[PDB]
């Protein structure tokens, strides 16, 4: 079978680089020419240049010209990658695709995440979100970089729980919430714990939501 | 003045050819200068042998010894939207590219700018009145990255930088 | 070059959905374009090329056709699995994907939007800090727009919203955050967080003295 196989996500700080491959494998490496297509998060694709793996020529969009260095290892049947000095807008999910043609792209890569952000890894601060049928829940502030966990009474609630995902704020910084729906009736009872854990920071909080009178 | 390349090894003077052609890529992307960029083909020998325009001299992006058009530069391809399909190139008249044995091989910088230019003409031709823009190979292997040729049983790499870096309105 | 696509389109399960592409360059009649499926957090794949040519293991619900500046993918039997993002692409010149159409399948009836919206917390307080939390649940289809407000004053500073993303039970949740200063959360009276989904919102506001 025909497949593309690239290497794993990365963060980068602006001005470095980055050089990620892909492996194919169903197929004669040489026999087809390989493209680079990026994906920023929640937008398009955007073409960013093909190699020829018999002879390692290559041609790069104008927009990358001088940055961009596409190579070959026929060998391990790998595409090479590389990207250099990185911008907080070369954040995307680089694909690697099989030209079979013109624009006929089949097989895609299964893509690879390359976040530049000056931002350093930090762990995240939680805050209890007070009841006021009754919601209650953790907020998980300013944490860098992606993920986190969150379960309630260390996995013992586990319905009427609801973890959103994360945004990004201004500051490169993410945050994140989860509410849980819980009787009215059981908030002077029983005990409410989040149980977030930021492992990129190794950071482990478990904080107790209570009613606010 | 002349465009001198540097070879390696040093080519000795019998090895001197008549460029007949060459093979050029275009470059993707957009620009918003108007301007339409090529290099030094980024193909194989395929590429290469498609064009047959070449004679008994095996060698890369520019074509020695081989067929010349009759009445003007005529430029050739499968697909001229496709960037990925190479532009075979065929001049009308021959330009001499001599080796000096020491390891450089010199071509006239006039007979060569007015090559380009009937290039460039013949390119404005099939993308609009646009301006013309020869850059260095995008990079390769060493036989595609130079222009590469054989001589006496001998292969030669010759850089070509200086041969495309020109600018024609 | 540049390919026109619809930002979003929706249809039903069983009928018929027609996305379009135009381009706004020399437009020849002479199997332009081709198209691509993409599943969230999946790699594209094409499900049509060379305008109308359909490859090996591709339903035949999605057919390929063109007229004038405008080439058109047209799924037939609108199935859940073909939720998905559809890009169109020309190569010529150089390869160019269309902005892509988020194709919904309506699989489920109108639901209105769950909104709780929470006060800055105590001890975020003392952190010299506050944050105004405004979670969105259970709404389909997925498509809300949330707006702040402080007092009777509109509020777009400081403004975080998450995209919609698909809940448990094919719901849409959502989630917008206003950060603010300590000192401009108790100098107002109250602050309102507004979720307008499908034509109507529901409104939620919180006030610094409880």
């Amino acid at each position: 079978q025909v497949q593309l196989v690239q290497s794993g996500a990365e963060v980068k700080k602006p001005g470095a680089s980055v050089k990620v491959s892909c492996k194919a494998s169903g197929y004669t490496f040489t026999g087809y020419y390989m493209h680079w297509v990026r994906q920023a998060p929640g937008q398009g694709l955007e073409w960013m240049g093909w190699i020829n793996p018999n002879s390692g020529g290559t041609n790069y969009a104008q927009k990358f010209q001088g940055r961009v260095t596409m190579t070959r290892d026929t060998s391990i049947s790998t595409a090479y990658m590389e990207l250099s000095r990185l911008r907080s807008d070369d954040t995307a999910v680089y694909y690697c695709a099989r030209s079979l043609g013109r624009d006929w792209f089949d097989p895609w890569g299964q893509g690879t995440l390359v976040t530049v952000s000056s931002a350093s890894t930090k762990g995240p601060s939680v805050f209890p979100l007070a009841p006021s049928t009754a919601a209650l829940g953790c907020l998980v502030k300013d944490y860098f970089p992606e993920p986190v966990t969150v379960s309630w009474n260390s996995g013992a609630l586990t319905s009427g729980v609801h973890t959103f995902p994360a945004v990004l704020q201004s500051s490169g910084l993410y945050s994140l919430s989860s509410v849980v729906t819980v009787p009215s009736s059981s908030l002077g009872t029983q005990t409410y714990i989040c149980n977030v854990n930021h492992k990129p920071s190794n950071t482990k909080v478990d904080k107790k939501v209570e009613p606010k009178s | 003045d002349t465009i001198t390349l540097p070879c390696r090894p040093a080519p000795p003077p019998h090895c001197s050819s008549n460029i007949t052609g060459l093979i050029l890529t275009r470059q993707g992307g957009y620009s918003n200068a108007n301007t339409v960029i090529f290099r030094p083909s980024g193909g194989d020998w395929r590429d290469i042998a498609r064009c047959q325009i070449a004679g008994t001299v095996v060698s890369t992006q520019l074509f020695l010894n081989g067929s010349l058009a009759e009445e003007e530069v005529v430029i050739r391809s499968e697909d001229w939207r496709d960037n990925a399909k190479s532009i075979c190139v065929q001049l009308a008249t021959s330009v001499e590219i001599a080796c000096t044995g020491a390891g450089h091989c010199a071509i006239s910088r006039a007979k060569w700018a007015n090559t380009l230019k009937q290039i460039a003409s013949k390119l404005r031709e099939q993308y609009g009145a646009k301006t013309i823009i020869f850059k260095p190979s995008s990079g390769g292997d060493p036989e595609f990255v130079n222009h590469s040729f054989n001589c006496g049983g001998e292969f030669f790499y010759c850089a070509s930088t200086q041969l495309f870096a020109s600018t024609w309105f | 070059s540049a390919l026109t696509q619809p930002a979003s389109v929706s249809g039903s399960p069983g009928q018929s959905i027609t996305i379009s592409c135009t381009g706004t360059s020399s437009d020849v009649g002479s199997n332009l374009v081709s198209w691509y499926q993409q599943h969230p957090g999946k790699a594209p794949k094409l499900m049509i090329y060379e305008g109308s040519k359909r490859p090996s293991g591709v339903s035949n619900r999605f057919s390929g056709s063109k007229s004038g500046n405008t080439a058109s993918l047209t799924i037939s039997g609108l199935q859940a699995e073909d939720e998905a993002d559809y890009y169109c692409c020309s190569y010529a010149g150089s390869v160019v994907f269309g902005g892509g159409t988020k194709l919904t399948v309506l699989g489920q009836p109108k639901a209105a939007p769950s909104v709780t919206l929470f006060p800055p917390s105590s001890e975020e307080l003392q952190a010299n800090k506050a944050t105004l939390v405004c979670l969105i649940s259970d709404f389909y289809p997925g498509a809300v727009t949330v707006a702040w407000k402080a007092d009777s004053s509109p509020v777009k500073a400081g403004v975080e919203t998450t995209t919609p993303s698909k809940q448990s039970n094919n719901k849409y949740a959502a989630s917008s955050y206003l950060s603010l200063t300590p000192e401009q959360w108790k100098s107002h009276r109250s602050y309102s967080c507004q979720v307008t989904h499908e034509g109507s919102t529901v409104e939620k506001t919180v006030a610094p003295t409880e």
